[PDB]
Formats: C-alpha cells, sequence, structure tokens
C-alpha cells in the first residue's frame, strides 16, 4: 500500500504565524516542501519569537538546531498554518517535550562524548547503540506516516 | 513538419548558459551565462566573435536593440547594463532593482528598456540617460519575463504569482491580467510577432497561446517537461509556423502552432534547455542549457 | 498512596505511587509497598525521583517546560538507571 | 505558586509538593499522613533553622523559583517524644565516581 508523503499542500493561501520559542534550545524550524523534503529555515534563540509569513496547509516541524533533538509545537510534532481570522496571527508555541529520562540522559552523554568515543564508555552494547542512534527528522516523518 | 538538425555546438561558457538571442539584423547570436559573461557568436556558423564582461555576478538575460548596436543584460548583481556591441563598452548601468534582475527587453524604438526582477517589480528605463522612469510593483512574486508589443505601447510581464499582466507603457497602469482556472507560476510570456497574441508558459508543463484582446486562450501545448525552471519559448515564423521551447528532459520541443502537435524533438543537450531563440529571417534555432551542459546549439531546417 | 524505593546504599525515597509507576520496572517489582534496588545508589535514585516529579508535573501541561538538568558527573549512571527502569 | 520538596530525616527522603502559601504546620500534616507521627512530634528545618509552625513556606524561603519539580528544596525533619528531642540528622547521598576520561 502506498504510504502518504507528509508534505505541504500547495494552496497559495497566505497565513501569518508567530514562531514562539518557549524552549531553552536554539530552535531550527523545518518546512516540508511540496515533495515532502525537509528544508531548514533560520534559527530562533531561546526566549525569542518572530512573526513570519507561511501558507495554509503547509507543514512545519521544529528541532534543536545543534543536536536535532525533536521539539513540540502547540503540543504536537507538526504545525500546519490555517486561515487567519479577524486579523490575528497564528501562534506556533515551540516547547520542549517531556523527554523520557533515558533520552534526556542520552542527550547529555552525547553532548559530552565524541561519537568516536562512545564505545570507550563502560556500559552495555545496547546503550552504545542507543547513543549512536542520533535524533533524526526522518524518524518522526516515518512515525507520523505510520500513524495516519 | 520542419526538419531541424544540429549544425553547431558553441562551448565557450564555463557555467550554465541562461539566454541566447539573435540580433535583429540576423548576423549575431548573443549568449549570457552564470559565468558573468556575454559572448557574441556568428549567427550562421557559430564562430566566436567576442566576450563582453563587466557584471559582478551571473547574468540571467540579454536583449538586442532594434538596430543591433546595443545589448542590455540583466544580472544577479541587481543591475542591468547597456553595452555597445561593437566596442564591448558598458554604456550604462541601470540601478534601482533591489534584488536579482531576471529579464530584459528593448522596445521597438529602443529608447526604453523593460526589466523584471526577483524584487517583484517591472521597471521601465530611459536608454539615453539610464534613469529609471517607472516602477510597476503590482506583481506579488518574482517577475520571470517582460516583453514590449509591436509598437511599444504595451508591456506584458509574467510572474510566479500566477498572473500575466499587460501594462500601458505610457502611464504604467496595468490594463489587464490573464489567468486560467489554476494559478501556477508563469515562467515565460511574450507577444506574438504578429501582435495579436501572447504566448505564456506555466510551471505545470504547459504553454498557452492567448488572444489578449479577448482574454481567451486559443491553444495549448504540452508533452514537454517544465515544472522548475523558467524556460524561454518562441514563435518560429520564417518557414512554417511553430512554437519552440526548451524542456527539463534536455530536449528542444517544436509544436505545430495550429494543431498543437509536437512535430519535432531535438536531442543533444545534456541538461535543462533553459533558452531557445529563433533567427529573424532563416530557419535557425539556438538553444542553451544549464550547468551539466553549458553549451549553445544551433539547429537548421528547410522549413 | 505512597511507595518506598530503597537505594543500594539503604536510602529510602518515599514518592507518590503514581510517580513511581512511571517506570514499568518499578511496577513489576511492586507486584509491601517497598522496592529494594540492588545496584542503583542514592545519588542516582534521588535524581530518578526528581525526574518522576518533573514528568508527572509537566506531562500534557500546555505550558513552557524547563529543561531537566543532568550534571556530567551523574549522567552515565543516570543513563544506566533510566535504561534499567525504562523511564 | 507550587513548591516541590524533599523532606529528609536520617536515610529517609519524602518527595512532596506544597504551596508558597502553605504553612509549615500543613507540611507537618502531610508528613503525618506518611510517617504516622503527629505535627507536635515534628520539627522542620531549612538548613540549620528551625521553622515556625505558623510561617508560610514562602516566608521561610521556599519559592517556586528555588523549589522546582526537577530540583526540589530540602526540608529537614526531626522527631520529638515527650521530653526527648531528636537532633536533626540527615545522611548524605552517595557520591558519583570520577568522571570518565572521554567526558
Ligand atoms: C525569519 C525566520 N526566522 C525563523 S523562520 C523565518 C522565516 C523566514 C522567511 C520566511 C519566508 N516564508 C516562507 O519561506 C514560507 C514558509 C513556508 O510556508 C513556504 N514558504 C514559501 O514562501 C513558499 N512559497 C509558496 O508556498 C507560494 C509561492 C511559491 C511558488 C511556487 C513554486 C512552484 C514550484 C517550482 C520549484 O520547485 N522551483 C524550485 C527551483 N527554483 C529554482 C529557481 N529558484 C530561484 C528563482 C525564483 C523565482 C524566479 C526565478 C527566475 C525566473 C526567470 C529567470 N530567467 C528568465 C530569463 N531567462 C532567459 C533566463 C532565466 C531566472 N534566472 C535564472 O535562473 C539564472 C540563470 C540560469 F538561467 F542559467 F539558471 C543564471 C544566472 O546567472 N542567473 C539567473 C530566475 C528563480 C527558485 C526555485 C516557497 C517560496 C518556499 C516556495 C519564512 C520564515
Ligand atoms: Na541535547
Amino acid at each position: 500500500r502506498p504510504r502518504p508523503v507528509l508534505r505541504s499542500v500547495n494552496s497559495r493561501e497566505p497565513s501569518q504565524v508567530i514562531f514562539c520559542n518557549r524552549s531553552p534550545r536554539v530552535v531550527l524550524p523545518v518546512w516540508l516542501n511540496f515533495d515532502g523534503e525537509p528544508q531548514p529555515y533560520p534559527t530562533l534563540p531561546p526566549g525569542t519569537g518572530r512573526r513570519i509569513h507561511s501558507y495554509r496547509g503547509h507543514l512545519w516541524l521544529f528541532r534543536d538546531a545543534g543536536t536535532h533533538d525533536g521539539l513540540l509545537v502547540n503540543q504536537t510534532e507538526l504545525f500546519v498554518p490555517s486561515l487567519n481570522v479577524d486579523g490575528q496571527p497564528i501562534f506556533a508555541n515551540i516547547t520542549l517535550p517531556v523527554y523520557t529520562l533515558k533520552e534526556r540522559c542520552l542527550q547529555v552523554v552525547r553532548s559530552l562524548v565524541k561519537p568516536e568515543n562512545y564505545r570507550r564508555l563502560d556500559i552495555v552494547r545496547s546503550l552504545y547503540e542507543d547513543l549512536e542512534d542520533h535524533p533524526n527528522v526522518q524518524k518522526d516523518l516515518e512515525r507520523l506516516t505510520q500513524e495516519r | 513538419k520542419p526538419n531541424y538538425a544540429l549544425k553547431f555546438t558553441l562551448a565557450g561558457h564555463t557555467k550554465a548558459v541562461s539566454s541566447v538571442k539573435f540580433s535583429p539584423n540576423g548576423e549575431w547570436l548573443a549568449s549570457s551565462s552564470a559565468d558573468k559573461l556575454i559572448k557574441i557568436w556568428g549567427a550562421y556558423d557559430g564562430k566566436f566573435e567576442k566576450t563582453i564582461s563587466g557584471h559582478k555576478l551571473g547574468i540571467s538575460d540579454v536583449a538586442w536593440s532594434s538596430d543591433s548596436n546595443l545589448l542590455v543584460s540583466a544580472s544577479d548583481d541587481k543591475t542591468l547594463k547597456i553595452w555597445d556591441v561593437s566596442s564591448g563598452k558598458c554604456l550604462k548601468t541601470l540601478k534601482g532593482h533591489s534584488n536579482y534582475v531576471f529579464c530584459c527587453n528593448f522596445n521597438p524604438q529602443s529608447n526604453l528598456i523593460v526589466s523584471g526582477s526577483f524584487d517583484e517589480s517591472v521597471r521601465i528605463w530611459d536608454v539615453k540617460t539610464g534613469k529609471c522612469l517607472k516602477t510597476l510593483p503590482a506583481h506579488s512574486d518574482p517577475v520571470s519575463a517582460v516583453h514590449f508589443n509591436r509598437d511599444g505601447s504595451l508591456i506584458v510581464s509574467s510572474s510566479y504569482d500566477g498572473l500575466c499582466r499587460i501594462w500601458d507603457t505610457a502611464s504604467g497602469q496595468c490594463l489587464k491580467t490573464l489567468i486560467d482556472d489554476d494559478n501556477p507560476p508563469v515562467s515565460f510570456v511574450k507577444f506574438s510577432p504578429n501582435g495579436k497574441y501572447i504566448l505564456a508558459a506555466t510551471l505545470d508543463n504547459t504553454l498557452k497561446l492567448w488572444d489578449y484582446s479577448k482574454g481567451k486562450c486559443l491553444k495549448t501545448y504540452t508533452g514537454h517537461k517544465n515544472e522548475k525552471y523558467c524556460i524561454f519559448a518562441n514563435f518560429s515564423v520564417t518557414g512554417g509556423k511553430w512554437i519552440v521551447s526548451g524542456s527539463e528532459d534536455n530536449l528542444v520541443y517544436i509544436w505545430n502552432l495550429q494543431t498543437k502537435e509536437i512535430v519535432q524533438k531535438l536531442q543533444g543537450h545534456t541538461d535543462v534547455v533553459i533558452s531557445t531563440a529563433c533567427h529573424p529571417t532563416e530557419n535557425i534555432i539556438a538553444s542553451a542549457a544549464l550547468e551539466n551542459d553549458k553549451t549553445i546549439k544551433l539547429w537548421k531546417s528547410d522549413c | 498512596m505512597y511507595v518506598k524505593l530503597i537505594s543500594s546504599d539503604g536510602h529510602e525515597f518515599i514518592v507518590k505511587r503514581e510517580h513511581a509507576l512511571t517506570s514499568g520496572t518499578i511496577k513489576a517489582m511492586l507486584s509491601t509497598n517497598e522496592v529494594n534496588f540492588r545496584e542503583i545508589p542514592s545519588h542516582v535514585l534521588s535524581k530518578v525521583c526528581m525526574y518522576f516529579t518533573y514528568k508527572v508535573r509537566y506531562t500534557n501541561s500546555s505550558t513552557e517546560i524547563p529543561e531537566f538538568p543532568i550534571a556530567p558527573e551523574i549522567a552515565l549512571e543516570l543513563l544506566m538507571a533510566a535504561n534499567f527502569l525504562d523511564c | 505558586m507550587d513548591v516541590f520538596l524533599m523532606i529528609r530525616r536520617h536515610k529517609t527522603t519524602i518527595f512532596t509538593d506544597a504551596k508558597e502559601s502553605s504553612t509549615v504546620f500543613e507540611l507537618k500534616r502531610i508528613v503525618e499522613g506518611i510517617l504516622k507521627r503527629p505535627p507536635d512530634e515534628q520539627r522542620l528545618y531549612k538548613d540549620d533553622q528551625l521553622l515556625d509552625d505558623g510561617k508560610t513556606l514562602g516566608e521561610c524561603g521556599f519559592t517556586s523559583q528555588t523549589a522546582r519539580p526537577q530540583a526540589p528544596a530540602t526540608v529537614g525533619l526531626a522527631f520529638r517524644a515527650d521530653d526527648t528531642f531528636e537532633a536533626l540528622c540527615i545522611e548524605p547521598f552517595s557520591s558519583p565516581p570520577e568522571l570518565p576520561d572521554v567526558m
């Protein structure tokens, strides 16, 4: 069975959005083009927000810009602008997920250890593999596809 | 049906070739390229004549004055340049656009230049002084093509906003817009030689021939591939009456204007054929291709 | 209701049952309301309990969520514990 | 304004939450539910300072900013039976090993 390509619908209907970075990370906005390919956009420092122009039915994801850890937007993975009403921008509130303790530990250990050095750590092999399985937008694309 | 065959390949440029234009006197072919250069070639034998340099970034388009003495170039460096072809001198640098200049054309009198830019404006320039006379910003996305009509009283522009706009040259006011049921980006537009129609390309693999007096689409040409690049199309009227266009499958497509049937596909280029030109008096087509190719080809036909 | 989680060095950590059941391992070990860990030491288990509180407080809360801080000196053992506890 | 706490005595640590407006006495009632000693047999401390039963947690220094779910503030606990008062005594946690070379 053909699996749906998560992609922006090319509606050519403008939508103004506030990208609100309510996280402590440097945020990389990621726009899925009409072919479903991720495109990185300019980054947002923690504690900042920007008014930006997008379009109805376009698809956005948000990651840590340095580590590509996945982030949430309006409490979910994907942000899709709709039509503005009454001249009001659409807020895209970008926040930290509540990571599992294990994933948060992996994040910190990865931030401390060069990948080449992971297997010097005195831990079991499955934790090596966990450390080596870096965050990846494509993982979320695959999961959100298998959910639809 | 015509029988265009390859005669010459001109391999002078070191990057994508953006535009080829025959001089109105039929003697020369001008080519512009992402390598920041204009080159002049013999129209009939493809013999290199000269290199014209001055732009600081790649060149998107060139156009000849009616007397074949002047060229105008449109550049990524946000300027146009007016050149004396015999000397290779930059006569004027037209400044005013605030982003890449993609397209340019003289009017038939050749006292005006029209330009179109990523900055979403169409500009009208005085050839004598180089001053910008009017800025027309109604388009809401990059302008892909600009062309004057037979007496210079109209300008037609095409834009990624999906519109063709017909402008009154004297006042600057937009006299008409042209659009079908859908709004794909319009990648190319030009008035027919005869003046009655407008040929417009859209990034849905489609060329359309419009009666712009009646706002009616008369013909539609497909079979080629055109979804990404702004490909220049042409009327061929020296023999039979054909529509000519490049294609993203590296071919030159030739259609019968009335039947809309593909009558030829010219193979040889190894990248997107972004530009085609038709010789003013003889059955000669020039074509030019992007970065994997970098060459110009000249093709000739008995009809 | 509360449960008592006992570290390898004998520290007792009394936490709400709902917080402890964040870990399917702890749930399996509860099946007394006390769990004795044979290897996880107190400095790690106290951090795990703080994670439980943070997780329950901020999960599906629609608010700005702060980072869960982990010092480098504790990170590797905390990783080992989080893996074992599956939390 | 919520505050998140560790109430600590000997080798026992209770994780609980309260409010800046909660009184020390309320905290003792929470403790009583768990350890089964009444508030009049409890003394609560912030560092070496005995806390007055009627002061609110905010008046003692426990704010939402310094008493977070992920970094709770510590309240010390000591018991009392009639005329015998147990001194405040909190056993420290273990210590992490030397940070590995690759970190
Ligand atoms: C703050 C900030 N902080 C955190 S984040 C954030 C933020 C910042 C900014 C924004 C802006 N907002 C968005 O970006 C939104 C966000 C999201 O919602 C999507 N989106 C959009 O705006 C999108 N737009 C829309 O959704 C509605 C309108 C989009 C139009 C539909 C496009 C149809 C698909 C076609 C396609 O796939 N194209 C891809 C490849 N092209 C290649 C050319 N690119 C550049 C370009 C764009 C436009 C025109 C021309 C053009 C046109 C004509 C010519 N020439 C004409 C004359 N010929 C003779 C020659 C060619 C040339 N020129 C050339 O091509 C050229 C050369 C050559 F010809 F050789 F190639 C050589 C050379 O030296 N120089 C130039 C160029 C060229 C564009 C992409 C999009 C713009 C990202 C697409 C948002 C946030
Ligand atoms: Na990280």
